[PDB]
């Protein structure tokens, strides 16, 4: 015969990745340039709840 | 019950070839301590890693000693490992179907269409022949040998 | 009407011994995807170089599944070289001759004198099969095959 390791004989090493596929964040509009406590902001923050 | 033979234990290496398409031979003989009967899964040879059968050559002795002898031998791939002393294995009918070479002992070549259609392996497997009818009278030490003629490579 | 094989086109290769008197096989297959019909020749593979068939082993499937069988094949030597595809190149009858395996489906092998007396040639000569007689009710999807077991070195 010949030596044959074969395909699925339990001595047929595998290797796994370390690194991971993600999914990337969906892009989110609202970032920090619009929320802003000053009056020039489309989306003004109200302040008054935060301490009290 | 598995009759195992020298090919099959691994104590004679079969014959692999080297170069592509060539054709290889040897023949797998066993010599039968007892009568065979029915359900003997007899482990005759090996076929290599990557081989298919070309031409198969099956010979016996007069394995039949009564008139109107029914004993049949079916020749085939057997499914697990080469060696492994398990009664749970199958034989197949691929090379031979119901062939009648022992109720005379004389010899046929493989006459079925399935038999050149044997498709490749990457692992060892075993050809094997099963007595499928029981003889009338077995016979105390008579021989089965088969003839592989395997080539490596393929496509 | 050349249906040629993956072998004669040149997709699929054939071995050649690299010793002297050593049998080399590849079974040389089509799948032809329409029913035969009187003069079609069929280009199975190529008998390469400096050889000579030694045992011609046909594996045709049933090719008439009608009443009557009629399909008679027979193979030959082509004479122009191996990938032209020009309908006009003749198909001799050395290694068959009306070979009557189709009507039922099965396995023959070589049984005329000129199967085994061809002479060599330098080039490469490609092996026909001709469908003498035409099927009484072709089969479709159905597969012939045709091995030889060439040998290189002769005299």
């Amino acid at each position: 015969s010949s030596t044959v390791i074969a395909f699925g004989d339990p001595k047929a090493q595998k290797k796994w990745s370390s690194e991971l596929a993600v999914d990337i964040r969906k892009k989110s509009y609202f970032e920090s340039r619009f929320i802003g406590t000053s009056e020039n902001a489309v989306i003004q923050r109200k302040t008054e709840v935060e301490s009290d | 019950a598995l009759i195992q033979s020298d090919f099959a234990q691994g104590i004679r290496m079969t014959p692999v070839p080297d170069c592509a398409g060539d054709v290889t031979a040897c023949r797998f003989d066993i010599t039968l301590k007892n009568a065979p009967a029915a359900g003997d899964i007899i482990e005759l040879g090996v076929l290599p890693g990557n081989a298919v059968p070309v031409e198969a050559i099956l010979d016996v002795d007069d394995l039949d000693t009564g008139g109107a002898p029914t004993i049949t031998l079916d020749v085939g791939i057997m499914s697990g490992p080469v060696g492994k002393n398990d009664p749970a294995r199958t034989c197949g009918n691929e090379l031979f179907a119901a062939s009648t070479v022992g109720q005379a002992g004389g010899v046929v070549r493989a006459t079925a269409s399935s038999a050149f259609r044997i498709q490749k392996a990457e692992d060892h497997r075993s050809v094997g022949v099963k007595v499928a009818a029981g003889p009338a009278t077995g016979a105390a030490g008579k021989t089965i040998a088969l003839i592989l003629f395997y080539v490596q490579g393929t496509s």
